[PDB]
């Protein structure tokens, strides 16, 4: 049975690989999505201290 | 030190699987001792904080197995002079209890 035993293991490994790889592709495209909201709470802040300036003014 | 050693060296006597931090080996062992085997096994993984199954799983044996013979302190000098002309045949009439 050792023969099924290591077809199990390789495919469990298989399986293993690929998740951990698509961990690592989710990292990237997570830290894309950072940068681009961070983007854009950088445009809102600059909106609002846009806006506190006008009142100072 | 020396059973350290022979630990290692054993362990060195296998194939280290690629993918997972885990060991298969193959093994001869007598047939009857296989339950006093697997209890041992039993302990050893519930010693490691893991409890791998750790099964051992019998394989068609389909190479020609070691010939095993059971001594004790005085059949073990005669199997001896026996074995200095050769090493019969697995499942051989073993000439050793008539010497």
């Amino acid at each position: 049975s050792q023969s099924q035993g290591i077809q199990q293991l390789l495919q469990a490994e298989k399986r293993a690989a690929e998740k951990v790889a698509d961990a690592r592709k989710r990292k990237a495209r997570r830290l894309k999505q950072a940068k681009e909201e961070a983007q854009m709470e950088v445009e809102q802040y600059r909106r609002e201290r846009e806006q506190e300036f006008q009142s100072k003014q | 030190v020396r059973k350290m050693k022979a630990i290692y060296h054993t362990l060195n006597l296998c194939n280290i699987d690629v993918t997972q931090k885990c060991l298969i080996a193959e093994v001869w062992c007598p047939v009857t001792d296989l339950d006093s085997i697997q209890f041992a096994l039993r302990r050893g993984t519930e010693h490691s904080g893991s409890t791998v199954p750790s099964i051992l799983n019998r394989m068609q044996t389909n190479q020609t197995p070691p010939t095993y013979n059971k001594t004790n302190k005085f059949t073990h000098g005669f199997q001896n002079i026996v074995d200095a002309y050769g090493i019969g045949t697995y499942r051989e009439i073993n000439p050793a209890p008539y010497t």
